């Protein structure tokens, strides 16, 4: 039962920005973490009860407002490169009781960029089963790639006749750099559908591999000639072939 | 309180067991929790202990050792679901969480009748597909820019009851015969012309 | 080393009377105010300097969010007693949470909670249970009981975690709390209603505050009426106690291994 | 259940005429917490007086020490003037 708002959000560097959280489990306490690659969860700001509100281990670039007992906002004065990570807003009944866990929201996505000019949507394509592995398996796997997109936030889903599936699909957890030695490298997302020979061989089954993109909003300022990187939806399909 | 430590990857085998070690080192002592988080997902409670012993929650059973400082998440008849980073966090003497780094868990499937295989699949409008292999093989990264190599996925035909391994190759001179060179590749892989 | 004990109290007033804070919780080692926070306040502050000299500021910072925080919790615990209770106007609500580290070196812990400054719930760690004075003492007993990590982590606290404590601050305080100050220890007698003797044993300057006074005839106990003193505070860190009888006698005290006696 | 409270008014060290000394006044086992103390020379209020913060007994009542640096004479007339809500008016306790 704790609401955290916006699951995704691109910055550019001296921005502000607030972090909204909710609970409605009538919890005293709440909390705002970041997450970071290879670190335990390091708290930014804690609210103990209402009325109060503390620094907690990474306070610097960031304030709170503890509103009332069900709110507990956050916000980015500056926002600065440094301050791209996940956001995690938790509460607990209460502080100082040992058993007391901690009940967290769904996480915010912030990334925080010098200029919007690298900010790209995915390029999608389907790959068909090869013949090769229908012949040796009597299966039929369908590949998708998610490409140049940048910064990583995509949403990668197969749709099989205006369906969607999640049987026989593996999606990569963790999307690869394009460009390794490169600080703003663009990213690249793979998938997999996995069918039998003969739900391929149909030529009425209809495959649709879809990848949500959450970039530029409305406010954000472009002048580049190509169209705006807005979030977005791109998409890529192949029809049942025999 | 100052230091926890727990391991940053385990791999373990699909109905085996797993046991995740937490030791921690500080400044008193209010309590040890382990909170699961599936890749992309926020972080759930799964056990408390503050006294010593061993308390079970389905296939989950948590330890606790006052005496030596540390605790264990075990988890039993390991099942493909269970992919997932375990925090550990104590509360110290102040009831401050400190955060271990976590630990992800990878489980092999178990692959009842390999054949590896590596496919080309071509645009609907190319791709290399290294795929069926057993669980043992790992897939290594391309040594050579502008050649793109996804690590190891299992999907899962739940109808079928089948589970299969895959890792995607593909570039812009780049061949599905030298795709996975860089990886250590099972002897039997089918290469079709 | 003698028996010492840690304490911590809380005093929450409903509805106060001008002057009164709504809430008060103070820290003792022994018989020494060791910590205070209030609601007018709203800080956690030493109260011993051997307190504020020994503990960082970050104990101070955050003591006082979680003070700040258990303020809340008995405002809202105090509003549920009433209105179990039917209760309207000014009430109290206290707690008293501590243990004691004996000079045998066994270990005592204790958790117990009042209602209009009468026994309410009182925490047993053996057992794990809360033991309710009256039905509406059975509610919140039942509603705490149904928590067993908040049990074990009661446990865990009053048989660990506070003896610690309580062993830091014996090391701090260790110039005042460790010291021994003899009793200055005198007989006085009197004629006072015509044909009555009085015997009047006195003692004063002494610390620690714990001594025992007794009256003895040719070496046996004194079945007479004894009347005693209170021990009370000189001021000074120090403390003054008597003991009274009427007509060998003997005034016996004994104070931190030190037995001596005054024959009259 | 109010506790109303138990007076005592006595000298630090034995007295003397003539000799400095410190004049206490302890006050406790009462409930509830709310309390007036304050100590008296010939019938007015000290001015300069010290006293400890409210102090909690295991009981649940509570107790405070009230003291001030007198020179006791054999004229002079020391008490301790309390206000309780189980009191009616203030009670002046005397030192005996």
């Amino acid at each position: 039962g704790v609401t955290q708002t916006p699951k995704f959000q691109v910055l550019k560097t001296g921005q502000s920005m607030t972090l909204q959280c909710a609970q409605d489990m009538n919890h005293n306490s709440m909390y705002w973490y970041r997450q970071d690659p290879g670190m335990g969860l390091r708290l930014i700001y804690y609210s103990a009860s209402e009325g109060t509100t503390d620094k907690g281990e990474v306070p610097n670039g960031y304030n709170v407002s503890r509103l009332n007992k069900r709110e507990f906002s956050l916000r980015l004065e500056s926002a600065a490169p440094s301050q791209t990570s996940v956001y995690f807003c938790a509460s607990s009944v209460w502080t100082g009781e040992g058993s007391g866990e901690l009940f967290f929201g769904e996480g915010s996505r912030l990334t925080v960029l010098e200029d919007l000019k690298n900010v790209f949507p995915p390029e999608v394509a389907v790959f068909e089963p090869s013949e090769a592995e229908i012949s040796h398996t009597q299966k039929a796997t369908l590949v998708c790639l998610a490409t140049g997109f940048y910064p990583d936030h995509v949403e990668l889903s197969w749709w099989v006749n205006g369906k969607e599936v999640h049987s026989g699909v593996c999606t990569d957890p963790q999307p690869l750099k394009e460009q390794p030695a490169l600080n703003d490298s663009r990213y690249a997302l793979s998938s997999r559908l996995r069918v039998s020979a003969t739900f391929w061989q149909n030529p009425r089954n209809h495959f649709r591999c879809q990848v949500q993109f959450y970039g530029l909003s409305e406010n954000d300022e472009w002048t580049q000639d190509r169209a705006k990187p807005v979030t977005q939806i791109v998409s890529a399909e192949a029809w049942g072939r025999a | 309180g100052q230091n926890i430590d727990q391991p940053t990857e385990m791999t373990a085998t699909e109905g085996a067991i797993v046991q995740i070690n937490c030791t921690y080192q500080t400044s008193g002592f209010n309590g040890l929790f382990w909170y699961q988080q599936h890749a992309g997902e926020a972080p759930t409670f799964l056990s408390y202990n503050v006294l010593d012993g061993l308390e079970e929650k389905g296939r989950f059973s948590s330890f606790l050792s006052r005496s030596k400082g540390y605790s264990y998440l075990l988890l039993k008849e390991l099942q493909m679901k269970d992919s997932a980073s375990y925090l550990c966090a104590v509360k110290d003497s102040n009831y401050q969480l400190i955060w271990g780094a976590g630990t992800k868990l990878i489980i092999k499937p178990d692959i009842q009748n390999p054949d590896p295989a590596v496919y080309q699949l071509r645009d609907s409008k190319s791709v290399c597909l290294f795929t069926d292999f057993d669980s043992q093989t790992n897939v290594s990264q391309s040594k050579d820019s502008d050649v793109y190599i996804t690590d190891k996925c299992v999907l899962d035909m739940r109808s079928m009851d089948f589970k299969s391994n895959s890792a995607v190759a593909w570039s812009n001179d780049f061949a599905c015969a030298n795709a996975f060179n860089n990886s250590i590749i099972p002897e039997d892989t089918f290469f079709p012309s | 080393m003698r028996t010492h004990s840690l304490r911590y109290f809380r005093l929450g007033v409903s509805d106060p009377i001008h002057g009164v804070p709504e809430f008060i919780s103070v820290g003792y080692v022994d018989s020494h105010p060791i910590t205070t926070y209030d609601s007018v306040t709203r800080q956690k502050e030493p109260r011993a300097p051997w307190m504020a000299e020994n503990l960082a500021p970050d104990h101070w910072e955050r003591y006082t969010q979680l003070l700040r925080g258990w303020q809340q919790m008995f405002k809202v615990e105090l509003k549920r007693l009433q209105r179990h209770y039917n209760h309207s106007g000014s009430h109290t609500y206290q707690r008293m949470i501590g243990c004691e580290l004996l000079e045998d070196g066994s270990t005592t812990g204790f958790l117990q909670y009042a209602y209009d400054g009468q026994d309410f719930l009182i925490f047993n760690k053996d057992t794990l249970s809360w033991l309710a004075v009256d039905n509406v003492a059975h509610t919140i007993k039942q509603a705490w009981e149904a928590n067993q990590h908040e049990l074990l982590y009661q446990k865990n606290w009053l048989e660990e975690e506070c003896i610690a404590w309580l062993k830091r601050f014996l090391e701090y305080g260790k110039d005042t709390l460790q010291r021994t100050e003899p009793p200055l220890v005198r007989v006085n007698r009197k004629e006072t209603f015509p044909g009555v003797t009085a015997l009047f044993c006195k003692a004063h300057g002494f610390y620690p505050p714990e001594i025992y006074m007794t009256w003895m005839k040719n070496g046996e106990e004194i079945v007479q009426e004894i009347d005693y003193g209170d021990i009370l505070p000189s001021g000074d860190g120090t403390y003054q106690a008597w003991a009274s009888i009427e007509l060998l006698y003997s005034c016996h005290v004994e104070h931190s291994g030190v037995h001596m006696v005054l024959q009259v | 259940i109010q506790r109303t409270p138990k007076i005592q008014v006595y000298s630090r060290h034995p007295a003397e005429n003539g000799k400095s000394n410190f004049l206490n006044c302890y006050v406790s086992g009462f409930h509830p917490s709310d309390i007036e103390v304050d100590l008296l020379k010939n019938g007015e209020r000290i001015e300069k007086v010290e006293h400890s913060d409210l102090s909690f007994s295991k009981d649940w009542s509570f107790y405070l020490l009230y003291y001030t640096e007198f020179t006791p004479t054999e004229k002079d007339e020391y008490a301790c003037r309390v206000n309780h809500v189980t009191l009616s008016q203030p009670k002046i306790v005397k030192w005996d």
